[PDB]
């Protein structure tokens, strides 16, 4: 029967959710969708824990310290507004600032229970998605009537209730036998997923600590094995610890699941667009210097070489890959290969793809070897079926891979990347299991000459020592040297000094400056890193140029030319140069946001190739 | 719960400063019941 | 570790160390601490007593990350005595972990993961150079280690992580170490006849990644062979523990624990940026260092086994803010650079040992 | 009747990113028998719960798993066994012929977005139809099937060949060096879920029983897996001795496969077989051996760079005057093709043994001064 | 680190240069040993600490021992025309401790 | 020493040294308990102040009819015809909303892998601490 306080924590949430009326209109446009659109949404709306603060204190610390009587309250008080608009239950989630209930596996323990709390970490392991049986419907052909049965468990609200045990039907009040009308019972899907402190944040040397979250319904497959999470909900005692006869059953009932982004992880980074950005991105469109600007912020830092900031570029963009009827697939993805000398920052370039790219992971020569970059095969310990983890590459399908110190691994290695940078796609054919794989990913790659220094009375078959194989399969093979010299030294050196000395904005000088983890989060003057990513991020989207009957003929020109010319090349000419010219063409035309491939792009792209070969 | 609580149109706390403005106060047409209280003090009444 | 780590700091000691900052001569009495027991040796102390300190770390609006942290090789005959500036080091270090080449006993060298025995999943479980992460590894032997361990080394020396990537487990790991590496030359002993670069077994393009490199000649002199063995046989006597508890009580010493705190102090209080007046300085200090070589090297045909290359300027511009720290000072002047191409001129222009070099 | 059947998803299924999932079949009934291992079908069923079998600590309310209940199979690739010649099959077969060239029309329609290789595509379509196994007498046969072999300079597009071939044909796996080593060529013990009994698991070679078998980068391979491709060439059996195993596999399979030049590209300063790393005892093997070169020539690049970069502006082919048959209609012609068994008389015999004394005679005085591949035998009769 | 088969417990144990800390330790056949042994052995005698970092324990021991070990040269006689660098296959860092 | 441990030392003060090598995951135990019985529903509370046994349990019983409290609750334990008020073997729940945890740890100590005997593996021993003395210490720590 109606309690007294529940009714006035409802009435408290009304007045609340009526006072920001922000979250009434995310309600309306749910329904508006699924009647309009009728990929029906599921009910559900997230507040905010800043606005709790500010509109009441004591409701705010009742959620945060007494969740088990303040959520379903807030619950009814939501369902009751949805069925008020209106011309099946809903449900919330958490976001804000926390405070001291924002702790990881190993700072959560047996005080915070009862309470929301916050976790971080990577999640290791996934079940597989069940039915649960909720209304059973049968029928009595005795009798012509349709008779049905409620169930429900201790993981479906937050308070305790007495136990009701129901049973199966199978009989009729009267013995007449039923049938199971398997169509018209509800099913809701269950899984569950276990939580580990992140590596990076973890003591070296020390053992892990693990946390068990439940999620049900909606929340049921959003995210996979070896991701950077963040759960919210409630950290609840189940059970009797052995009294009825280790302790307590603890888990968490999740509401909210966030993804998050870090350097060398699977999990993409994406921001939303403000139509101000857009703003922004378009007008910087029109000025016929867009690629300078943009190349001249790689890295600033770094000195000089500018064709390769302009490759990386290229790279980063990429061109169109296509599908024919038959079944056919062509590549679209652009791969770097530098080879220079043993103080020219290749490893800060590296670095800064890293740190930039939406989704890239980083690999070291010899570092990773056989099953670490194409995939390995795990048994599972339940259903007892063998199954497959990805290796690196597979991870970073539609992104980058940075390999340094390319020219230390193997041959078996080599064989296992000529598959992955012409086809991409990766076969494995292990005891029970064959499959076929999608690889598509983009290669920059950094190599040490064979003598130490770059030998310009050699030629380069004697420097690089790489198979002619390989080296057809990269579309730019760069090359650098430091030549030693007085100007040169001069203005690098006074460059360099400028860099050594800067003050980031708010510091006496002398203040050590802090460092912090960066976790993101998923959805002529430089131009800000930050603002490159949101550039990028609608250049690859919209923009898919198609090819006109214009630039053909000067790349027909060219490869024509090259290959019936007679100088010592630095690599070998092919049909993959053909493929590389279109590549090349089409990442400029992505740089413009035109919708066609033109001349102008054509050159720049012949006069980067021809620099980079000759 | 198990035990629901329900709301009444009462006070405690309200009426009992009313009970002791009463028994501090009234005079009838020294103060009448805070007589018959000092003639309890000195064993003088029973009720 | 990096964990369990004191970073509050009582009134008593603060005003301790202000007072002992303001002490006219320390950097003289501070060189003099780092080793006493050692003869000799004093360009090799004063470099150690700057490398402790290590450079200004600066993280820029690129995404880039220049390091700061200082990086010796002690090459040289043996019974130089350079082993126990290792072992002295790992002692008054308030982090580091002595290991040699091919790690240690049961103790891998570089990041290794493994898989619970428990849960089955994966966990860091050990690796030198993420052990000592904020502090000092001494790599003795560097001569003989393995190429899956060096290439990683590289990263770490350069970038201060390392990359992990296997089937399971994708990650970047903070190693912000100090290299201090001591390697023993083939041939038994250094003939003088024959380059640096061949008298080292191993590649000559590692050589460029450490700043100062320190050639110690185990040269025959008698008087110096009489003054050493007095050295040595008073230490068996007893002299030395009374002529160091003694002095040590009159201001001409700091002690090992007070030594260890005020380093710790220094680290975690100040950031020493160069002054404007001095840059020009250094930067025509460069130029004029290159130029030599090119000279000699246009001479000859064949290229030096020791080159001077971009990480070496930054050895100077590291150098000067490491003095100015033991001062608490947000500037250094001219007397720092001064010192810093002295100190340089020390080690790593003992390239005047190399063939087309000598002109 | 009862039998359990595993699916998978497809690659063009599977989201970005993650690794693709499995579901369980019944059939019962005469339907049993329908599906074999590496078909790609549409089976329609009837979605239906079963009790739940996983760990009891981890059980929260009612949880069930579910199951398929077959009721309907189609195969997107017809069997040539199945062919059986009714009234429909007749019609569209006799237009095939009525418009002649056959031959022609049907090589040219194998890739037609590969520039240039006719003779390859030629080799192609007949090692698609085959030729006639003869049990002589004594229980012995002759294999009437032809293995080929390809060989040329990087960026020739062998890769995309043996792709499309094996789109082609009903039974056809594609497999590359190293990532298809050991058990995953031969066979495999693994003991039953279902019936609880020890069967043996076929790989790549074992699913493509009556079908067509692609291999990629053919000279990295491990001489354990040459072995076994030598036997199955020869007479088409696998025969394995090793604990726990003693049987033989019947294993009736065409090869194809590429190879590229020892030093990457062909040095004609070398010898012939100095550029190849495989033994001339396996390219004895082979019935037609193609190399296929990259010289550059000014003339010929034009007519390759407009086709590849019309392809890349235009999703067809550029041909206005060629028809290309449909795969579906190529799998009919060929079904009837290969039911017919033709026989030689004694004019042609008087034909092939004339023209084999001329070859075994030109042969030797080639592989004198070192410059082929193969000297002349009476397996290139065989495949003649 | 290993689990006793009796007990069913996971255990920590030192070599015998551990367990005989200030005593002797007594290495039979010095020349036949491998790259884990070699590394031991230096570590015990330069620095005088065994480090293990295994199964979550990291740790430094005491490794005060005198040894002594027998060793046969190379072929199986003595070459008295080289010097003894050139007659054994141990390395001059191992010789001189 | 840790291998000079005997029968008199039993329920008596002891001083060890040693080195730790395990550390398991920390624990949840209860220290009040609020329940309830499903039949009747009668409530009642528990209080444990003593963890160090590594015993309070749930009562089996109802403590309505041994508590014969209200002139009227021992008329509502009647009726129903003629028989006795009969909740069940064990009828409480625990609520546990209004119930208080601690947090447990179970370690494990060896004795010094130096001064052991030559040839025996060496002996260990269990320990159990609880409230302000865990996460103390990690493995390798003597
Ligand atoms: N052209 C350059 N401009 C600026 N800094 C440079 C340049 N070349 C090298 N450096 C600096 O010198 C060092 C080069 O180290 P590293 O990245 O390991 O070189 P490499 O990868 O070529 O071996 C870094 O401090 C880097 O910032
Ligand atoms: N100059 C010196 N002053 C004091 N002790 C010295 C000196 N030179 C050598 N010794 C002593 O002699 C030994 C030299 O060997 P060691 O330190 O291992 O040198 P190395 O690094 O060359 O192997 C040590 O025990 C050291 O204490
Ligand atoms: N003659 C050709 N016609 C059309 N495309 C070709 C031709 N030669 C090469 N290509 C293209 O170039 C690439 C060659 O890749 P691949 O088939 O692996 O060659 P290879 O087998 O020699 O290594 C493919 O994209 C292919 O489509
Ligand atoms: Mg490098
Ligand atoms: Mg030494
Ligand atoms: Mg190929
Ligand atoms: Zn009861």
């Amino acid at each position: 029967a109606p309690d007294a306080v529940f009714g006035d924590r409802v009435r408290r949430f009304q007045e609340f959710l009526d006072t920001f009326t922000s979250y009434r209109d995310s309600v309306r446009s749910i329904q508006v969708y699924n009647s309009n659109n009728a990929n029906i949404l599921p009910h559900r709306i997230i507040i905010s824990l800043d606005d709790l603060r500010e509109f009441d204190r004591s409701f705010w610390s009742g959620i945060l310290v007494e969740p088990a009587y303040f959520i379903p309250p807030a619950e009814k008080a939501l369902t009751d507004l949805a069925d008020s608009m209106d011309d099946h239950p809903w449900k919330l989630s958490f976001k804000g600032s926390f405070g001291a209930h924002a702790l990881s596996p190993r700072t959560l323990t047996a005080q915070h229970l009862n309470k929301l709390v916050s976790v971080e970490g990577i999640v290791t392991k996934t079940s597989l998605v069940r039915p649960k049986l909720i209304r059973s419907v049968h029928y009595a052909a005795k009798t012509g009537r349709f008779h049905y049965r409620d169930y429900t468990d201790a993981t479906t609200t937050l308070t305790t209730r007495i136990p009701t045990p129901a049973i199966y039907p199978t009989e009729d009040t009267e013995g007449n036998k039923l049938t199971t009308e398997y169509g018209y019972s509800t099913f809701i899907d269950h899984q569950r997923i276990t939580v580990q402190e992140m590596p990076e944040m973890a003591p070296a040397g020390q053992l892990p600590r693990s946390i068990d979250v439940i999620l049900d319904d909606d929340l049921v497959d959003k995210t996979k094995p070896g991701d950077r999470v963040n759960v919210v909900g409630v950290f609840k005692s189940l059970g009797a610890g052995g009294m009825n006869q280790i302790g307590f059953k603890t888990l968490i009932l999740g509401n909210t699941v966030y993804p998050l982004h870090a350097r060398s992880t699977g999990v993409a980074a994406r921001q939303m667009l403000t139509d101000f950005d857009i703003r922004n991105i378009n007008k910087l469109s029109k000025k016929k210097d867009i690629f300078d600007i943009l190349s001249q912020s790689l890295a600033p830092s770094i000195y000089g070489h500018d064709h390769i900031k302009k490759a990386i570029l290229l790279m980063l963009m990429g061109g169109v890959e296509k599908n024919l009827e038959n079944g056919s697939h062509l590549r679209g993805d652009i791969n770097i290969l530098m080879v220079g000398d043993p103080s020219t920052a290749k490893s800060q370039l590296l670095r800064f793809v890293l740190n930039t790219a939406s989704l890239a992971i980083a690999t070291t020569g010899r570092g990773s070897s056989g099953v670490g970059l194409t995939a390995a095969v795990t048994t599972d310990r339940e259903t007892g079926e063998r199954r497959l983890e990805a290796g690196a590459m597979v991870l970073a399908d539609r992104g980058v891979v940075c390999i340094d110190e390319f020219d230390k691994m193997t041959d078996v290695d080599r064989v296992a990347i000529h598959e992955v940078m012409e086809q991409q796609t990766v076969t494995i054919a292990k005891a029970g299991i064959h499959t076929t794989l999608n690889a598509r990913c983009s290669v920059i790659a950094a190599a040490n000459p064979v003598f130490g220094q770059y030998d310009v009375n050699r030629d380069p078959h004697q420097n690089i020592a790489l198979p002619d194989s390989l080296l057809s399969r990269f579309d730019l093979l760069f090359v650098v040297t430091d030549d030693i010299n007085e100007i040169r030294d001069r203005s690098i050196s006074e460059h360099v000094l400028r860099t050594h000395r800067y003050l980031p904005p708010g510091y006496l000088e002398g203040e050590p400056v802090r460092e912090r983890l960066n976790l993101s989060l998923a959805v002529p003057k430089l131009v800000t890193i930050p603002f490159l990513r949101k550039y990028v991020q609608y250049a690859k989207e919209r923009v898919i140029p198609q090819l006109t009957q214009e630039a053909i003929n000067v790349i027909v020109k060219n490869y024509t030319d090259l290959r019936n010319d007679d100088n010592t090349k630095k690599s070998p000419i092919t049909a993959r140069t053909l493929e590389t010219l279109i590549r090349l063409a089409t990442a400029h035309a992505k740089v413009r946001l035109s919708k066609t491939v033109n001349k102008v792009d054509a050159k720049v792209a012949a006069n980067l190739l021809r620099f980079a070969l000759l | 719960a198990a035990l629901p609580s329900i709301q009444l149109p009462v006070d405690y706390n309200n009426l009992f400063n009313e009970i002791t403005d009463f028994l501090v106060t009234f005079k009838q047409d020294g103060p009448k019941y805070m007589a018959m209280l000092q003639k309890v003090a000195n064993r003088e009444l029973n009720s | 570790s990096i964990w369990n780590s004191v970073t509050m700091f009582t009134e008593e000691e603060e005003e301790e160390f202000l007072q002992l900052s303001r002490n006219p001569k320390l950097y003289e009495i501070l060189t003099n601490s780092i080793a006493p027991s050692i003869f000799g040796n004093e360009d090799i102390k004063k470099a150690i007593v700057c490398l402790l300190m290590g450079g200004s770390k600066k993280i820029l609006p690129d995404g880039m990350r220049l390091r700061g942290d200082i990086n010796v090789l002690l090459l040289g005959d043996p019974g130089t005595a350079k082993s126990q500036l290792l072992k002295f080091v790992e002692k008054v270090s308030p982090i580091a972990v002595y290991t040699s080449g091919k790690g240690s006993s049961a103790a891998g060298l570089t990041a290794s993961v493994q898989r619970d025995p428990m849960t089955r999943e994966f966990y860091l479980e050990g690796g030198a150079m993420v052990l000592a992460d904020g502090g000092v590894v001494c790599i003795d032997e560097f001569d003989k280690m393995r190429d899956e361990d060096r290439v990683a080394i590289h990263e770490a020396m350069e970038q201060q992580t390392i990359s992990i990537a296997k089937a399971g487990i994708t990650t970047v790991l903070n190693s912000r170490t100090s290299v201090l590496a001591a390697a023993n030359p083939i041939y038994g002993r250094y003939d003088d006849l024959k380059s640096p670069g061949d008298n080292i077994d191993f590649q000559t393009t590692i050589l460029s990644r450490f700043d100062m490199i320190f050639i110690v000649k185990d040269d025959h002199n008698e008087e110096r062979d009489i003054s050493i063995a007095n050295h040595v046989i008073n230490i068996h006597t007893g002299n030395a523990n009374a002529m160091q508890n003694q002095q040590e009580e009159n201001g001409s010493e700091i002690s090992i624990e007070k030594m260890k705190r005020y380093i710790t102090y220094c680290r975690l209080k100040c950031a020493p940026r160069l002054s404007p007046q001095a840059a020009e300085k250094l930067s025509s200090n460069f130029v004029t260092i290159r130029k030599q070589l090119l000279i000699n090297e246009l001479e000859s045909t064949e290229r030096s086994s020791i080159p001077i290359t971009i990480r070496q300027l930054e050895a100077i511009i590291r150098i000067t803010e490491s003095l100015a720290k033991l001062e608490l000072s947000p500037i250094a002047q001219e007397r720092h650079v001064d010192e810093a191409i002295r100190l340089f001129q020390a080690s790593t222009m003992d390239a005047a040992s190399q063939d087309p070099i000598g002109g | 009747a009862f039998q359990e059947c595993k699916i998978q998803e497809l690659s063009q299924q599977v989201p970005v990113g993650h690794i693709p999932r499995s579901l369980n079949i019944h059939v019962n009934g005469t339907l049993v028998r329908s599906l074999s291992p590496g078909d790609i079908v549409d089976v329609t069923g009837i979605f239906l719960p079963a009790p739940y079998t996983g760990f009891k600590a981890l059980k929260a309310g009612l949880l069930t798993e579910t199951y398929l209940e077959a009721q309907f199979v189609r195969q997107h690739k017809k069997k040539f066994a199945s062919f059986s010649l009714t009234s429909d099959v007749e019609e569209r077969v006799m237009e095939l012929i009525t418009s002649g060239d056959v031959y022609n029309r049907l090589a040219k329609s194998i890739a037609p977005e590969i520039y240039g290789n006719l003779d390859v595509k030629k080799a192609l379509l007949l090692l698609l139809v085959g030729g006639v196994d003869k049990r002589v007498g004594d229980g012995m046969k002759i294999r009437g099937d032809i293995n080929v072999c390809l060989m040329g300079d990087p960026g020739v597009a062998k890769s995309q060949l043996l792709k499309a071939i094996c789109k082609i044909s009903p039974r056809g796996v594609y497999t590359t060096g190293k990532g298809s080593s050991g058990v995953g060529l031969t066979a495999a013990v693994m003991k039953d879920p279902v019936t609880d009994e020890m069967i043996l698991e076929g790989g790549a070679l074992v699913l493509a029983d009556n079908g067509i078998c692609c291999i990629d980068e053919f000279d990295k391979m491990d001489e354990s897996d040459r072995t076994a491709i030598h036997e199955v060439m020869e007479q088409q059996t696998i025969s394995i001795s090793k604990a726990g195993i003693n049987t033989t596999l019947n294993a009736r399979t065409s090869i194809l496969a590429a190879a590229n030049p020892l030093y990457g590209r062909y040095n004609p300063r070398l010898s012939p077989l100095d550029n190849i790393n495989l033994p001339a005892a396996l390219l004895s093997r082979f019935d037609i051996l193609f190399l296929m070169l990259d010289i550059p020539s000014r003339d010929d690049d034009e007519k390759l760079a407009e086709h590849v970069t019309y392809v890349h502006m235009h999703n067809k082919q550029p041909d206005l005057d060629f028809t290309p048959v449909e795969p579906s209609k190529m799998r009919e012609y060929i079904a009837y093709a290969k039911t017919k068994r033709p026989v030689m008389s004694e004019a042609v015999n008087d034909y092939v043994v004339q023209a084999y004394i001329r070859l075994r005679q030109d042969s030797k005085r080639e592989m004198d001064s070192k410059f082929s591949f193969g000297q002349a035998t009476p397996r290139t009769l065989l495949g003649i | 680190v290993r689990k006793d088969p009796i007990t069913k417990e996971w255990t920590l144990e030192g070599g015998a240069l551990v367990l005989a800390d200030k005593g002797v330790c007594l290495i039979d056949e010095f020349d036949k040993m491998n790259d884990q042994d070699r590394t031991s052995i230096h570590e015990a005698m330069e620095q005088q600490s065994i480090s293990i970092s295994k199964a979550g324990i990291v740790t430094t021991l005491q490794a005060r021992c005198s040894i002594i070990a027998a060793a046969n040269p190379n072929g199986g006689r003595y070459n008295s025309t080289l010097p003894l660098a050139q007659n054994v296959s141990l390395t001059e860092p191992i010789l001189s401790r | 020493p840790l291998r000079d441990l005997d029968s008199e030392h039993v329920s008596k003060i002891v001083r060890l040294s040693g080195i730790i090598i395990s550390t398991s995951v920390l624990s949840s135990r209860a220290t009040y308990l609020s329940i309830m019985c499903r039949n009747c529903r009668h409530t009642t509370s528990i209080t444990i102040n003593n963890f160090n046994s590594i015993t309070v349990s749930l009562p089996r019983s109802c403590l309505s009819t041994i508590e014969s409290e209200s002139s009227m609750a021992n008329e509502s334990n009647i009726g129903d015809e003629s028989t006795k008020k009969n909740c069940g073997p064990d009828p409480y729940i625990i609520i546990h909303e209004s119930s208080k945890f601690i947090d447990q740890q179970f370690l494990k100590l060896q004795e010094i892998p130096e001064l052991v005997p030559v040839g025996e593996m060496p002996r260990n021993l269990t320990m159990t601490c609880d409230r302000y003395l865990t996460n103390k210490v990690i493995p390798g720590t003597r």
